[PDB]
Parts: C-alpha cells; sequence; structure tokens
RNA sequence: ACGCAGUUUUAUCCGGUAAAGCGAAUGAUUAGAGGUCUUGGGGCCGAAACGAUCUCAACCUAUUCUCAAACUUUAAAUGGGUAAGAAGCCCGGCUCGCUGGCGUGGAGCCGGGGUGGAAUGCGAGUGCCUAGUGGGCCACUUUUGGUAAGCAGAACUGGC
RNA sequence: CCGUGGAGCAGAAGGGCAAAAGCUCGCUUGAUCUUGAUUUUCAGUACGAAUACAGACCGUGAAAGCGGGGCCUCACGAUC
RNA sequence: GUCUACGGCCAUACCACCCUGAACGCGCCCGAUCUCGUCUGAUCUCGGAAGCUAAGCAGGGUCGGGCCUGGUUAGUACUUGGAUGGGAGACCGCCUGGGAAUACCGGGUGCUGUAGGCU
C-alpha cells in the first residue's frame, strides 16, 4: 500500500473503469448511506455539506475511514437512526502502479513505461461537496463535530457549510413549509417531486 | 544512445524567413487536366474561329461604326 | 408493466420525408431519373410522370428547379368525355388515349405540329420516332411509373405506347407491352394492338352476356345504361384517336370565384385556450365543493 | 345504425410442426392438399435445437393460409369438431383467436391408413373493410383507433355469430 | 508514427451530425456549378464514392473542370514547403456555394448604380466601405428618472 | 499607378477541444418511493386449489447520487480557407464535330463603354551555382509515461 | 401489434446505410482492353490504394442510369 | 377556404387519444376472362362503381410527450495576450478582450412552386 503522499493532485486524465482497462481491482467503498435509509424527508429538517477547497483527488480508502469514523460519531451522539449521511463523491479515476524489484537492477529497466491499475480514486473540484448529514435541528453542532472529525482525516484544506437547502432536495427550506403544503412539491421517499404547470389535466385531477 | 525522434520546432520561423508565396499570378489558367469531349469542342471550335469569322464580324464592325 | 416503449424515442426519432410517410416517392429512383449530368448546366431533363389512381389516371411532362417541380404540360382521364370517349375512363385504351392526348398537346403547345405526325394508324408494333433533318428534333422524354411495379401489362406503358405513337421520343423495350409472351422471347403485335383497342374486354362483354347476365347487370352498369356494344367501341375509339389528333387545344374554364366559404374550422388563441383551462379549473372546484358534500 | 364496419374472416392459417423432415412431413402436406385442394408452403431455420435432432434449413413444418368461403367453411368445421367451446384466453389483444385440433380426419376426410393420425392448429384473424391499407404498397397507413378490432369486441363477435360459449375458467 | 492514410482523424468530420441521417436532399444537386465559381468543401458520410481528403475539408476552392456527376477544383493547400494550387476531382455531394463572392457582386452593383445616379445628378456618393467609424457627439436624455445607483453586492456561499 | 503582407476590419464557410450533460443515445454507478405482470423462497384461512392474503426476488414508471482520452444533445475562446475589381461589370455578333424541342445550354473568338472601389505599412517578380547543417537544450502556457527528477517524449512562441 | 436502426453489411474498430449499402429471387461477368490527369505517402519521387474522365466491346434495367471488383478507411513489391 | 399529381425546405410539418368532412378529388369497396405473379386476387396487374366517409387522408383540440425559438442559468464555467501578483505547493485573484450548456419559465406548431378541379 503505497502512500498518498506519491498520488496526488490531477496531473492526468481520467481513465476510468471500463472495456479498455479490464484490470482494476474491488474499490474498497461499496455503500453510501449508513443512517436511517428509508427516511422521510420531514423526518430530518436540516442538512451540513462538506465543501471542498483544493483540486485534490481523495482515495477510496480514505472514503472509507471517514465515513466509519463520522458513522461512528454519530452512532455514539444521536443512536440509530437520528441521521442520514451521504457520501456524494463516488470513486471512477483508476490510479496506475510500476512496480520495481520482482533486489538488483537486473528486473527491467524503464522497458514497460505503462502501468498496472492499483487502486481508484475521486477527482474533486473546487467547491464540490463530499458528504451530507441531514438531521433534527436541535442536532445542528453534532453535524459540525462528524464533519470536523472527518476534516482531521480528509488531506488538504476543506470547508463546512451548513445548507440553506432542506435536505438532499435543491429546494430552499425557507420555502419548503410554505410551497409543500398548497400546490407543488410532493413527498417521494426521501425524494421530493416537483410538478410544473406543463402537464396533461389528469394529474391535477389526480392531485387535490 | 537514444536520440530525438520527431519535433517541428524551429519550422514556422524557417518559414517565414523567406515570406511563403502564394503562386499569385495565373492569367490565362492552364487548360490540361480537362474533359477530352469539351477538348474535342473547343479545338474544332478554335479552328473553325480562325477559318470562318471573318466577313460576318467585318460586315458587324462595318454596322456598329456607322451606327455609332 | 412490461415494455420500455417510448422514453427518448420521440427526441431522437429521425423522420424520413413529408412525401415518403406520405407514401408517394421513394427517391432511391427519383435521384437517378430526375437529376441532369452537369456537362449541361441548365438542359432540363423532361420527364412523363403517369400516376394510376382510382377513377381517373394522370400523365404529365415536367422538369426539376431547386424551387420546384415546373409541369410543362398535363393531360387527365376525367377529360375523355370531353375528347369522345365518354365512358370506360381507367382503361388501357384510355391510358393510350391520354398518353396521345398529352402528347398532342405537347406538340401543339410547342408548335411542332405538322412535322413529327408518329403513328397515325394504331397497329402496335415498335415505332421509333426519328429526328428530321434541317428541323427541330425529337422530344426526348423518360418514364416515370412511380411506385406500381412493372409488370407485363401495366397501363403505364400503355400511356408510353400513346406518347410514343404521338410522337415523343421515349427509349423502352417491346418485353413489356401487354402480348409479350413470357416463355417465348417472340413479340406479338396483333395482340397488342387488340388489347389497345379493346376487344377483350368486349369479349368478356359477349362472355357475361353468354354466361350470366345478373353480373352483366351488376358490374357494367354505366355502360349498359348510357350505350355500350363492342362494334361502337371499335369505332368508337377509332373516332376517338382522329378527334383528339384533330384539336389537342384544350379549351379551358372561366372559374372567375365564388366568394363564399365556411368549412375548415379555424385556431384558437391563447387567451382562449388559457381560459379554457381556467374554466375547466373552475369547473373542478364547483364539482369538488359541490359533489363531495352532496 | 353501423355503416359497413363488419367483422368478417380474413384468412385462416393451417400449421403442421412435424419434429423431422421427409415422410411424415410430406404426409402432413398431402393431409393439408385434401383439405384445401391448394398446395402447403414449408418452414426453415433460424434455430436449432439438438434435443430431438433437427438441423438448419430444415422442412421442419407446413402451412397454408386459406381466405374466403373455403376458409368459412373449414372454420365451421373446426368449430362443428370442437362443438363450439373456447376459452377466455383464446382470443389475443389484437382480437384474433386460435384453438387448434388433435384427430385431423374429424373434419370428415377419409383416412386412409398408409398416411398416419395427424392434428392441425387452427388460428383465425378477423378484418373489417380497410385493412387493405397496412398491405398495400404504395400508402401504408396506421389502421386507427376506433376501427381496431380488440378482445371485447372479438369475444363479442363470437358470442354472436356461430352461437359460442366463451367458457371464461 | 500515427499510421498516415486516408482518414485517421475523421471519426466526427466526415460524420452526418444530428438528426440528419438518411438520404441525401435534391437540392444538393440541383445547383449551377459553372467554372469560375468560388465554392466550399464540406465532406459528407453518406456518398462514400468523392469525399476529397480529411485535409481538403472546410476549404474554399475554384472550379475549374466539370463533368457528368462531379467537379474539378483547384484549392490552395498548405504543405511544410509552400502553399500550392492543386486540381481535385470532388463529386457534388460534397460541395457547396461560398455567399462571400455573391455578398461582393452585389455590392458591386450597388456601386454601379451609385455611379450612374452619381453621373446622373452630379452628386458625389463616397461609395468606399469605410469601417466602423467612432462615435459622434451624440446627446443622452436622463428625464424621469434618476440614474440608478449600483454596489456590489456581499458574499454569500 | 501595378503588386505584397507571421496584421486588422466587413461578409461567407470549416471543426468537436475547454466547458456542460447523461430525469438524452452507449458504457458505468448510488439510494428511496409507487404500481402490481412473472417466477422462486417463507407465513396464514384448510384435504389441496393463480379460491384468497402479507413479505421478498425480478420487471415497469416518475425520481435521485457520481462520472467517461478511446461517450455525447449542445458547444466557446483561440484558429484555418475564401472575396474585398481594369485579369473586373455590361451590350452586340460569329464558331462548335460538346449538348440538344427550341438561335436550347455551355465554352471559345471579335468589337465597344465608363478605373475614385476597406484600414495600415512596404518599391516587387524571377533565373543560376553552392558551403555549412542533418548529437541539441532551456522557459511561460497545453500535455504523454513515471511517485518524482536538473527524467524521457510532443504543440506554439521566445532565448541559449 | 409495437419496433430510427438498439440487427446485418466476410473478418479489429470508426464512419455510413430502411420501399437501403441489410435478407430473398432472376440474369450476368465491367474482377474486360487502352491513353492521359489527379488525390494519398510526398522530396510534391516511386510502389500499393483511390478518384473523375475519354475511347471500344458489354451486363442489368421498361427506360432513367448504374457497373471498369468488394459501401469507405490497409490487405501488398524496384533493377537484372 | 381547399384537394389531387409532381415537388423544395426535412419533425414549427413525428407519436398517442378525441371531434368535424358539404362539392370534385383521394380512397375503403365489388370480381378473376384476358396482361400478371402468388399457398391464398392477402400484395402487384385486368373492365368496373352497388355503398361508405368506419379507416387512410384533410382541419380543430390535449394546462399532452417531442421539435424550434426567447428569457433564466450567466457576464457564471471557460479562454487569446501580461505582470519581479498571492500561495510551500494545490491553485486563486487582477488588467485587456471574446464568451457556452442542463434543470426553471414563456410562445408557436407548417411555409411555399408548377399544373389541374371543385365552393
Ligand atoms: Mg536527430
Ligand atoms: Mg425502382
Ligand atoms: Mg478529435
Ligand atoms: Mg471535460
Ligand atoms: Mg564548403
Ligand atoms: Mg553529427
Ligand atoms: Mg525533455
Ligand atoms: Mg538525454
Ligand atoms: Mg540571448
Ligand atoms: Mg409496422
Ligand atoms: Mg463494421
Ligand atoms: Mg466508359
Ligand atoms: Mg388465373
Ligand atoms: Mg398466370
Ligand atoms: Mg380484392
Ligand atoms: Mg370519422
Ligand atoms: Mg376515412
Ligand atoms: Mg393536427
Ligand atoms: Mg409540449
Ligand atoms: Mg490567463
Amino acid at each position: 500500500r503505497r502512500p498518498a503522499r506519491c498520488y496526488r493532485y490531477c496531473k492526468n486524465k481520467p481513465y476510468p473503469k471500463s472495456r479498455f482497462c479490464r484490470g482494476v481491482p474491488d474499490a474498497k467503498i461499496r455503500i453510501f448511506d449508513l443512517g436511517r435509509k428509508k427516511a422521510k424527508v420531514d423526518e430530518f429538517p436540516l442538512c451540513g455539506h462538506m465543501v471542498s477547497d483544493e483540486y485534490e483527488q481523495l482515495s477510496s480508502e480514505a472514503l472509507e475511514a471517514a465515513r466509519i469514523c463520522a458513522n461512528k460519531y454519530m452512532v455514539k451522539s444521536c443512536g440509530k437512526d437520528g441521521f442520514h449521511i451521504r457520501v456524494r463523491l463516488h470513486p471512477f479515476h483508476v490510479i496506475r502502479i510500476n512496480k520495481m524489484l520482482s533486489a538488483d537492477r537486473l528486473q527491467t529497466g524503464m522497458r514497460g513505461a505503462f502501468g498496472k491499475p492499483q487502486g481508484t480514486v475521486a477527482r474533486v473540484h473546487i467547491g464540490q461537496v463530499i458528504m451530507s448529514i441531514r438531521t433534527k435541528l436541535q442536532n445542528k453542532e453534532h453535524v459540525i463535530e462528524a464533519l470536523r472529525r472527518a476534516k482531521f482525516k480528509f488531506p488538504g484544506r476543506q470547508k463546512i457549510h451548513i445548507s440553506k437547502k432542506w435536505g438532499f432536495t435543491k429546494f430552499n427550506a425557507d420555502e419548503f413549509e410554505d410551497m409543500v403544503a398548497e400546490k407543488r412539491l410532493i413527498p417521494d421517499g426521501c425524494g421530493v417531486k416537483y410538478i410544473p404547470n406543463r402537464g396533461p389535466l389528469d394529474k391535477w385531477r389526480a392531485l387535490h | 544512445a537514444k536520440s530525438k525522434n520527431h519535433t517541428t520546432h524551429n519550422q514556422s520561423r524557417k518559414w517565414h524567413r523567406n515570406g511563403i508565396k502564394k503562386p499569385r499570378s495565373q492569367r490565362y489558367e492552364s487548360l490540361k487536366g480537362v474533359d477530352p469531349k469539351f477538348l474535342r469542342n473547343m479545338r474544332f471550335a478554335k479552328k473553325h474561329n480562325k477559318k470562318g469569322l471573318k466577313k460576318m464580324q467585318a460586315n458587324n464592325a462595318k454596322a456598329m461604326s456607322a451606327r455609332a | 408493466v412490461k415494455v420500455v416503449k417510448n422514453k427518448a424515442y420521440f427526441k431522437r426519432y429521425q423522420v424520413k420525408f413529408r412525401r415518403r410517410r406520405e407514401g408517394k416517392t421513394d427517391y432511391y429512383a427519383r435521384k437517378r431519373l430526375v437529376i441532369q449530368d452537369k456537362n449541361k448546366y441548365n438542359t432540363p431533363k423532361y420527364r412523363m410522370i403517369v400516376r394510376v389512381t382510382n377513377r381517373d389516371i394522370i400523365c404529365q411532362i415536367a422538369y426539376a428547379r431547386i424551387e420546384g417541380d415546373m409541369i410543362v404540360c398535363a393531360a387527365y382521364a376525367h377529360e375523355l368525355p370531353k375528347y369522345g370517349v365518354k365512358v370506360g375512363l381507367t382503361n388501357y385504351a384510355a391510358a393510350y388515349c391520354t398518353g396521345l392526348l398529352l402528347a398532342r398537346r405537347l406538340l401543339n403547345r410547342f408548335g411542332m405540329d405538322k412535322i413529327y405526325e408518329g403513328q397515325v394508324e394504331v397497329t402496335g408494333d415498335e415505332y421509333n420516332v426519328e429526328s428530321i433533318d434541317g428541323q427541330p428534333g425529337a422530344f426526348t422524354c423518360y418514364l416515370d411509373a412511380g411506385l406500381a411495379r412493372t409488370t407485363t401489362g401495366n397501363k403505364v406503358f400503355g400511356a408510353l405506347k400513346g406518347a410514343v405513337d404521338g410522337g415523343l421520343s421515349i427509349p423502352h423495350s417491346t418485353k413489356r407491352f401487354p402480348g409479350y409472351d413470357s416463355e417465348s422471347k417472340e413479340f406479338n403485335a396483333e395482340v397488342h394492338r387488340k388489347h389497345i383497342m379493346g376487344q377483350n374486354v368486349a369479349d368478356y362483354m359477349r362472355y357475361l352476356m353468354e354466361e350470366d347476365e345478373d353480373a352483366y347487370k351488376k358490374q357494367f352498369s354505366q355502360y349498359i345504361k348510357n350505350s355500350v356494344t363492342p362494334d361502337m367501341m371499335e369505332e368508337m375509339y377509332k373516332k376517338a384517336h382522329a378527334a383528339i389528333r384533330e384539336n389537342p387545344v384544350y379549351e379551358k374554364k372561366p372559374k372567375k370565384e365564388v366568394k363564399k366559404k365556411r368549412w375548415n374550422r379555424p385556431k384558437m388563441s391563447l387567451a382562449q385556450k388559457k381560459d379554457r383551462v381556467a374554466q375547466k379549473k373552475a369547473s373542478f372546484l364547483r364539482a369538488q365543493e359541490r359533489a363531495a358534500e352532496s | 345504425e353501423n355503416p359497413m364496419r363488419e367483422l368478417r374472416i380474413r384468412k385462416l392459417c393451417l400449421n403442421i410442426c412435424v419434429g423431422e423432415s421427409g415422410d411424415r412431413l410430406t404426409r402432413a402436406a398431402k393431409v393439408l392438399e385434401q383439405l384445401t385442394g391448394q398446395t402447403p408452403v414449408f418452414s426453415k431455420a433460424r434455430y436449432t435445437v439438438r434435443s430431438f435432432g433437427i438441423r438448419r434449413n430444415e422442412k421442419i413444418a407446413v402451412h397454408c393460409t386459406v381466405r374466403g368461403a373455403k376458409a368459412e367453411e373449414i372454420l365451421e368445421k373446426g368449430l362443428k369438431v370442437r362443438e363450439y367451446e373456447l376459452r377466455k384466453n383464446n382470443f389475443s389483444d389484437t382480437g384474433n383467436f386460435g384453438f387448434g385440433i388433435q384427430e385431423h380426419i374429424d373434419l370428415g376426410i377419409k383416412y386412409d391408413p398408409s398416411i398416419g393420425i395427424y392434428g392441425l392448429d387452427f388460428y383465425v384473424v378477423l378484418g373489417r373493410p380497410g385493412f387493405s391499407i397496412a398491405d398495400k404498397k404504395r400508402r401504408t397507413g396506421c389502421i386507427g383507433a376506433k376501427h381496431r378490432i380488440s378482445k371485447e369486441e372479438a369475444m363479442r363477435w363470437f358470442q354472436q355469430k356461430y352461437d359460442g360459449i366463451i367458457l371464461p375458467g | 508514427t500515427n499510421t498516415k492514410g486516408k482518414r485517421r482523424g475523421t471519426r466526427y468530420m466526415f460524420s452526418r451530425p444530428f438528426r440528419k441521417h438518411g438520404v441525401v436532399p435534391l437540392a444538393t444537386y440541383m445547383r449551377i456549378y459553372k467554372k469560375g465559381d468560388i465554392v466550399d468543401i464540406k465532406g459528407m458520410g453518406t456518398v462514400q464514392k468523392g469525399m476529397p481528403h480529411k485535409c481538403y475539408h472546410g476549404k474554399t476552392g475554384r472550379v475549374y473542370n466539370v463533368t457528368q456527376h462531379a467537379v474539378g477544383i483547384v484549392v490552395n493547400k498548405q504543405v511544410k514547403g509552400k502553399i500550392l494550387a492543386k486540381r481535385i476531382n470532388v463529386r457534388i455531394e460534397h460541395i457547396k456555394h461560398s455567399k462571400s463572392r455573391d455578398s461582393f457582386l452585389k455590392r458591386v452593383k450597388e456601386n454601379d448604380q451609385k455611379k450612374k445616379e452619381a453621373k446622373e445628378k452630379g452628386t458625389w456618393v463616397q461609395l468606399k466601405r469605410q469601417p466602423a467609424p467612432p462615435r459622434e457627439a451624440h446627446f443622452v436624455r436622463t428625464n424621469g428618472k434618476e440614474p440608478e445607483l449600483l454596489e456590489p453586492i456581499p458574499y454569500e456561499f
């Protein structure tokens, strides 16, 4: 296991798992929701999300260790089914290794210069959200402390932001309680459906 | 003994040392490369222009000199 | 619950063509029929479009431009009562007759009347129109049978034979006229003249008058209810071809105007559409207010 | 009160799928010739089974399409064999129904012992005047919504004509 | 070492873009390609018989020879040495006109009409195409409403 | 006046990178919801029974998370080609064995008419003979392999 | 019945193709002879490949036209 | 105000459903003796015209799906040229110029040439 001191900020084109690679091992992370997966929208009002600052690459093993630390702090703080954490970031960039000493100068040189797939990292833009935790109104500081414990573990500099939106949807929490009741937004599981006015009349007849 | 393989560095400057030239001068364009049926038209048309153009063009020149 | 029928199919649907979705063109034969070779730059390629429809057939000669197809001349089957042939408007005789009318009308429009008589006496041979030196040459035209399958006996070839006997130089073969035997390669001209004059359907009228008069009164009703007898048909088409070749001038109709119309239902405006929507909203609110209580 | 929108027999399919080629398939074609008076047409590959021994391009089946009064007569003989008792799932969603018979000499044909005991698939489609649009070469247009034949229309046709029983079980 | 064969970089360039796959239109054929006509080159994917080369795509040439169902165009191609006038045989489907020469002929016709009017009425016309002039000392209007004060907004994430 | 430009302007085409998207095709990929066709595994009414019920598996519909140098609806900046006239525009007439309803079309030839036809800068075109050269390197920017290199290899420009 | 290419086009991929360049059927060798021009690599040399022509003899088609090998991108060779 | 035949633009003109069609025309329809090719006159051809606008077709409609166009996104992501600008790097800011797209919202849905016929 080579350190993250050598696999670093983006210097090559994205090389994903596809028909052309066919040699990547399995990634470290497999799941992405840890809290109440079947949580309704009105259950957990607010959310805090972890904003990046450096154009870096985050590894899947770092994502594993960070989601384990955040899950452990959430189940110590607010217990089971009192939070919902989602890792927004998904690993697709496959790094390459050029290993040697398979201890003398007599194995190869720089003859075969193309490498073998070692692991999977994820390219992170500036301002891209790493993780997002939705909880109650009184659990404002616990989300901050959990994302701080993830901040001590991710490399580089990144900040925290408690969102103006209502959880994972793209709609504002200030207009949410006013606008889900009258006309438009209907709860669909953990997501929210937005109806336009460009529908057939049978949808409006089935509603109201 | 590995050497440098291929480059186009320091090439546009050598191109513009002497001022890359348009052909820039073709009056009465060349005629080779054109349809042989069209050439069987045009050569017979030119030699009968050389033969039978005298009297009608002469009377037309006299008529336009009289009318202008 | 089963199929994933239409999600982005409408968004990635490439429409074929207006006339192809109507089912009137193919364009794989039109790209070769229409387009003139570029050594001429202006010379129109004259095409005799022969379209067979129910109750009428159409025979035209047209060419093409980039704006649209310019029609040089046209002829229809429904004017044959005005040109002599009262009944039988979609037969092989009407095809030959419409081709002869179209050829005589085109040569009358071009003024090539006295020369290029063509074939006056209908014989059914392979009469090919030749060009006369010192005179304007023959009219070079090419066929358009359209989407119809060109089997031997199709009356698009009868319209072709009418155009050729009228004097339109169209290159053609004799192995698709009716009367050409499939096994024996020899062509029969007497059968083709018989099929121009329409004596086989005269034999079928004799067959109906001998076998079963019930079908003879069921079909062929306009024939027997004005007048049709086979000797008068054999004289009637022979008089009709001469009556067309003596007067192809196509006297038209005046058609000034009749300023009376209410047929097409016009569109409705944006405000009218939105107020239909608003009345539907108000009526459903009235339904939810009234019928849920009552 | 219905202008010329009448359900009628469009065609009638006759199919015999023999598990081998040669003698039995040729005698099945001879049976279809004894029914119709017209020659059948054979079938072929796009599958090789290997479980009972048929191969590519072998004459697996014979079939024949009958139209008109002969189709109505063979339909009458088939419903006389079944004694007018179909089931609910015979009628397709497009308004077409098949039933099939065993013991093909029940139609009224003198059996020869050299031929063999076969059976024959009967499949009926329904038609209205105006179904030549989708089959003609020039303007292949759509059928329509109010004109197409449905499940309920087909089963009410079979209730009205021939006095059949549905047997919805 | 890039295997310099015919059309080794034409995954997109000789492709019909979107909602245009099918038969070719006939107005592409029904054009007037006479001699001396300044034309353009744009390769087609449907007709694989007369596409010029990947190097002549998007270029502009002059017609020297016209045949039955193609055309011959002279094109200035740049190579390592110097630009050269080269003789190409391209079919009709790959070629459209160039409207720049048509716009120049329209300008020449308008200048000839203005020169005829000048010779008629004795009026100088200034028919040269002057470029975009500097703005004259024009006059603004601020009646009714005061000029709206703009200030930069605070930073909110 | 003739003409030219590592340049700009006015018109006219060309592309498929940066970006963006995949509730749009192809390839991947996360999670929840609704519906009930199908088969498989449990529990219930009880001889058994698609006679009936609950859950799960797969399927469909509307969503939702994250991407793709060898994906793309869209699509920049930069850039490439062309035209900016006396070699051009119009009129009249001959020739053609090319073409052909046509003195139709197209080419060539002959005679005549009017030059003030975007900016800026510069005096241009052409022929012969020939040395040296064919080991390169560095830097801003765009990038390939490598963990990285004063590493190896490319593009423009500048320098040694 | 739905079915815009999700199949097929000899084979590695890319482009392209629906009364089609895909499948089936009927005739046929234009996969023939000959002289120039052009593109590709390029030094504007050659080879291989290809294009538009021209002149004969032809094949198919009702004619239009199409065809001098494979729908295109390679599948091949100087002096003596 | 329309249709028929041939079209040019190639979804503003396709797909699903519901209404309307008076006059020509377009068609569904009625039958195989000749021309015709099929297992079947289902398809293609032969002489029709007893009914019909049920269907195609032509118009209108769907707070319709798609398509085109216009705001929003957005002077944002990008990008030519510059600095002895910042930062350890990652990258970021500025001067000079050019300037994109999805969600979101709003509007439309055929225009025409030739030839011919009906009000
Ligand atoms: Mg070297
Ligand atoms: Mg054809
Ligand atoms: Mg590229
Ligand atoms: Mg990108
Ligand atoms: Mg020397
Ligand atoms: Mg040396
Ligand atoms: Mg180096
Ligand atoms: Mg070195
Ligand atoms: Mg120096
Ligand atoms: Mg279909
Ligand atoms: Mg392929
Ligand atoms: Mg030849
Ligand atoms: Mg028969
Ligand atoms: Mg026969
Ligand atoms: Mg019939
Ligand atoms: Mg109706
Ligand atoms: Mg109808
Ligand atoms: Mg409509
Ligand atoms: Mg819509
Ligand atoms: Mg910059």
